[PDB]
């Protein structure tokens, strides 16, 4: 337990494909942009740089969480690590 | 549409996390990720409508995200600018 | 090592001694009691 | 030498980088060597960038420079990682770091 | 229409500085961005400046003191001695 | 550079020869009876 | 004799300027305002004899590293250190006062090694091949000398014996630490921190020169563990592979990444248009 | 040289009759006004180049209002804003 | 005055002028500083009410820095806002 | 009587995050001051209200550092701070790369 | 004149901050980050003052010099 969770990482890192499938994505866009105007069009761009962005900031997040989780001499990420980092970060 | 969160879905948080060097995962943190995201989302949508219904348009355009993003700090190459 | 507890009118004292499992930091070279698979340890009294 | 960037010995545009600093509301005049020497910078800075994109291209045996080196190239450089530390590339992936 | 972009100029510089290399289109829309990111922090610095100190004109001395403001040590150095190398014989030509 | 290089080649050379040296050593200053309280030494 | 020496430790909290006399199987220290305050070094004790020479120091020094440690006063050290500060046409005056400070030291450090009928050589310290780095708590200069790697000027004192070694790890390459491994198990490791990484090729080139094996590592490792381990069984470690951490050959089946294929179709403009005279009117 | 201080204190007299104002508080409202102007400026000249215009008009103010200011806050300054416009522009 | 015809009690001309001469815009529009003075106003309202509320509090009849930080880092909405600036004299919230 | 560690730390934690006044002397930061300033530019003036910024804003800002420090060894199940909790807190922000 | 910044002042600091129990390399530690951040802004506040064609460091350079980090202050002519 432990290998093919490294070779996975290796793996993803040696990448740069989206990880987040893209009609999901378009649809949780358009969900939540369904607040603020009704029936807005989007350009496909705007959801790669949407899905580009998301992804950034989730992996830095992950980045953080892990230092921390390192920083309590474990291995395991768990969501106070998360609200530590988001904390620190300055985010509400 | 309604409660499409859930596509975003565990094997996904997964590979992120995995890209972002997390070997062990527990399993409230694919709720926990998922608020962030909302909450992310929220606030970028929020200032790209904000441009685009100042434009007087209907099309949420690639400069609009641009904008939104630069706003706060998070400055995207590859899509214009 | 030992501690020692107050409880009512009374005080208790608990003395702990060597043996093998809950050993002490001394290296494997010099044991404070002989070696012994067959013998048997007082670990600890507790006194009033 | 007829194009100002010939008179500085520059590859980029002079007149683009003038009409830019005029019709841009910055201020309300414009010196005549301050585009000469923003051209001189951003040159400078884009050949300093595409040094290490063609290192890392070639360290990678690839003839076309894609997303993924110049990503390599900025996060590589500890000055260019400063200048660009909350700049977000798109398709650059990540740095292998275990 | 005819839009603006850095392409052909990062061509020249691309092959001046590697004559057997290439770059997807993808890796122009980035160094255009980042073209453009620059032109707008340097213009807004030295815009700044002049307002500071009650100045209506964009100097060679303002963009110098902008690009030591924005640029580490040896980039600083470097950039400093090529805008004033280039400005040099500008004004001497 | 070429001569300078060849140099820490032999320096490379002499490093992985100190590293098998000292792997030898060690398989001869320490027997499979001496892990086993060699020498008597038996937790006196 | 040697007059108005002081030495470290100090034998009393008051520092005391002393006299250090040559006898027949060792040295003596004497405090003039009180005779109890007497230490002996015996010869047979001595380890390593250093002279530093006062040049960009401010004082001149005669130390005694210790094969067994010595209790002066309240504490046990293994470095009893004999010192002399020059701190006082002005700059003149000072380059003679060091000089002939350095000349009294000097011949006075020879005179103990020729007292000890060949038991004792006299080391000075290479300062040209000097390296800054952290042992303890201050930066200071690293000296190497023939035999050991000595900073003699602050407290406490290091002394690393160059043949106790069994491997040098340096840290953190990729400022690096420098880790002393020795053949003795049981003695714990000596750290140089923040060495300047200008400093890394020629501190792998003198520890090549000395034939000491090193190897080079991004991360810190718990050697307070390691040690543990390898003092379990030393005969397993070996058995293994050792030191330079060779691992079980190929870990997890290699996968490469570059492939030679050039994607990410893309025209070769090279000389196109798409701007040609962009607008340069020359106002200014 | 020129400052908001009377300003200020005339506002402080209009919502608190009975409390005074430090001369180091004073010079932090100034800052802040001058702040939250250079702030709201700033936007609002970004928002007119993106859509190519030569004027900064109460549209672009109020749109840079909204991207500035959280939500109640921005409603709020909104409803502020647009009544002082009616009411001005209502008389002459 | 343009303060008056608005009911305002900030300066419109001012406002107007440091517009007009901050290299803004080519030309500014006569809706523009009447709105960001009643904006201006608003805000600067808000914050002094705060203030007032919290020097009362602590039984004082001055605002001193220290009411304004409380006021600031008290209020969700304006510690949003204001969350990078720090205020000389302010201290900190009691916090264990 | 006998204060058990950290009664003392507390009354001091009251004391402090109730007052303003500046907690370094003002002389040996102008001294320091003066010695940072000496290695870009001989022959410099300070204003004393520059020095007087200058601490207002070292202050803040070690004391958001520290508030960062104290969360991170609160994160670790410690009380104590440690160098290593200062480092994490500092790449967290951002500031150490 | 960096060890003018004495262990009971950086005691002092943290007790503001909350802290309730201090290591002993945490003194150097904070001696480090501090000039760190004030090399920071006296490089930025000197390039201002040069920049002005002037000898003496005002309060408005510093004040623009936080301003050019993001550590905006208020209560200083800003």
């Amino acid at each position: 337990p432990g290998t093919v969770a490294l070779r996975e990482i290796r793996r993803y890192q040696k990448s740069t494909e989206l990880l987040i499938r893209k009609l999901p994505f378009q649809r949780l866009v358009r969900e939540i942009a369904q607040d603020f105007k009704t029936d807005l069009r989007f350009q496909s761009a705007a959801i790669g740089a949407l899905q580009e962005a998301s992804e950034a900031y989730l992996v830095g997040l992950f980045e953080d969480t892990n230092l921390c989780a390192i920083h309590a001499k474990r291995v395991t990420i768990m969501p106070k690590d998360i609200q530590l980092a988001r904390r620190i970060r300055g985010e509400r | 549409l309604r409660d499409n969160i859930q596509g975003i879905t565990k094997p996904a948080i997964r590979r992120l996390a995995r890209r972002g060097g997390v070997k062990r995962i527990s399993g409230l943190i694919y709720e926990e990720t998922r608020g962030v995201l909302k909450v992310f989302l929220e606030n970028v949508i929020r200032d790209a409508v904000t441009y685009t219904e100042h434009a007087k348009r209907k099309t949420v355009t690639a400069m609009d995200v641009v904008y939104a993003l630069k706003r706060q700090g998070r400055t995207l190459y590859g899509f214009g600018g | 090592n030992g501690s020692k507890n107050e409880e009512g009118d009374y005080m208790y004292i608990r003395l702990n001694f060597n043996s093998p499992g809950m050993g002490s930091s001394v290296k494997k070279t010099e044991l404070p009691y002989e070696d012994g698979d067959d013998k048997e340890f007082v670990r600890s009294l507790t006194f009033r | 030498a007829k194009t100002r960037s010939s008179r500085a010995g520059l590859q980029f545009p002079v007149g683009r980088v003038h009409r830019l600093l005029r019709k841009g509301n910055y201020s309300e005049r414009v010196g005549a060597g301050a585009p000469v020497y923003l051209a001189a910078v951003l040159e400078y800075l884009t050949a300093e960038i595409l040094e290490l994109a063609g290192n890392a291209a070639r360290d990678n045996k690839k003839t076309r420079i894609i997303p993924r080196h110049l990503q390599l190239a900025i996060r590589n450089d500890e000055e260019l990682n400063k200048l660009l530390g909350r700049v977000t590339i798109a398709q650059g992936g990540v740095l292998p770091n275990i | 229409s005819r839009k603006e972009s850095y392409s052909i100029y990062v061509y020249k510089v691309l092959k001046q500085v590697h004559p057997d290399t290439g770059i997807s289109s993808k890796a122009m829309g980035i160094m255009n961005s980042f073209v453009n990111d620059i032109f707008e922090r340097i213009a807004g610095e030295a815009s700044r400046l002049a307002h500071y100190n009650k100045r209506s004109t964009i100097t060679s001395r303002e963009i110098q003191t902008a690009v030591r403001l924005l640029l580490p040590g040896e980039l600083a150095k470097h950039a400093v001695s090529e805008g004033t190398k280039a400005v040099t014989k500008y004004t001497s030509a | 550079t070429n001569t300078e290089e060849e140099k820490e080649r032999l320096r490379k050379e002499i490093q992985k020869q100190l590293h098998e040296k000292i792997q030898k050593e060690g398989l001869a200053r320490f027997n499979k009876s001496d892990a086993q309280d060699g020498n008597e030494n038996h937790a006196v | 004799k040697l007059e108005n020496v002081f030495v470290r430790p100090a034998p009393d909290s008051k520092r005391v300027t002393g006299t250090l006399f040559i006898h027949q199987n060792g040295i003596r220290y004497q405090s003039p305002v009180r005779s109890d305050h007497r230490v002996d070094i015996l010869f047979s004790n001595i380890k390593h004899l250093f002279f530093q020479p006062c040049k960009e120091e401010l004082m001149v020094i005669i130390h005694c590293h210790l094969k067994t440690p010595l209790m002066i006063g309240k504490k046990k050290t293994f470095d009893v250190q004999f010192y002399r500060e020059v701190s006082d046409e002005q700059e003149q005056e000072e380059r003679r006062r060091k000089a002939l400070l350095d000349k009294e030291f000097r011949r006075f450090a020879e005179e103990i090694s020729e007292a000890s009928n060949g038991l004792l050589d006299l080391e000075t310290p290479f300062r040209e091949l000097g390296f800054t780095g952290v042992p303890f708590r201050s930066s200071v200069l690293c000296l190497p000398t023939r035999d050991c790697l000595i900073q003699l000027i602050d407290t406490p004192f290091l002394v690393v014996t160059l043949e106790e070694i069994e491997v040098a790890h340096l840290e953190r390459v990729q400022n690096f630490d420098l880790v002393f491994v020795f053949k003795d198990f049981s003695k714990p490791v000596v750290h140089i921190n923040t060495i300047p990484i200008e400093m890394l090729e020629f501190v792998k080139q003198w520890l090549t020169d000395v034939d000491i094996p090193y190897s080079e590592g991004a991360v810190n490792l718990n050697w307070g563990t390691i040690m543990k381990t390898i003092q379990a069984d030393p005969y397993e470690f070996f058995e293994n592979g050792g030191w330079s951490f060779l691992g079980g050959g190929e870990s997890d089946d290699e996968e490469s990444e570059e492939e030679e294929s050039e994607f990410q179709v893309s025209d070769e403009d090279p000389e196109d248009e798409d701007v040609s005279e962009e607008y340069s009117a020359a106002e200014d």
